[PDB]
């Protein structure tokens, strides 16, 4: 099962009036599956998160 | 701070222990050999 | 518990990382007319001694 995590960096620019904007950052990886690594393919336990 | 945060309960209080195991055996001390040298 | 307040009855307009506002309830009012305190006031006679 996945879980899909939600990652942001509220950046507001410092000196001016603009809208404090969230950003989703690093959803290459939370938005994929978890992989079985190539340094221990064999149990579930290696597969190891991002 | 003008956004409004909802009321909750106190969490359970976990360490890295509580998930992840520890491979480092409690019944084999690998001992170590002395020297400061490098060419030793 | 989050204990209870009471409505300070204040602008609560924030201008996101400079915090909030500089509240200015009547504006130049009492700097021109004058201070008012409200807080104590006098019931004017509208009666009297015959």
């Amino acid at each position: 099962f996945h879980i899909q995590y939600k990652m942001e960096v509220e950046i507001q620019r410092p000196g001016d009036g603009t809208e404090a904007s969230r950003f989703n950052v690093y959803e290459r990886y939370l938005n994929n599956y978890l992989r079985m690594s190539d340094c221990a393919p064999t149990s579930v336990l290696n597969a190891v998160s991002p | 701070s003008a956004a409004y945060n909802t009321a909750t309960a106190p969490k359970v209080p976990v360490s890295r222990a509580t998930f992840f195991q520890n491979t480092k055996s409690k019944d084999f001390d690998f001992k170590f050999a002395d020297g400061a040298d490098a060419i030793a | 518990y989050k204990e209870t307040s009471r409505v300070s009855l204040t602008s609560m307009i924030y201008v996101g990382t400079a915090g909030k506002d500089l509240s200015l309830p009547t504006g130049t009012v009492e700097d021109i007319i004058g201070a008012v305190d409200g807080m104590r006031r006098v019931v004017r006679t509208i009666g009297g001694q015959t």
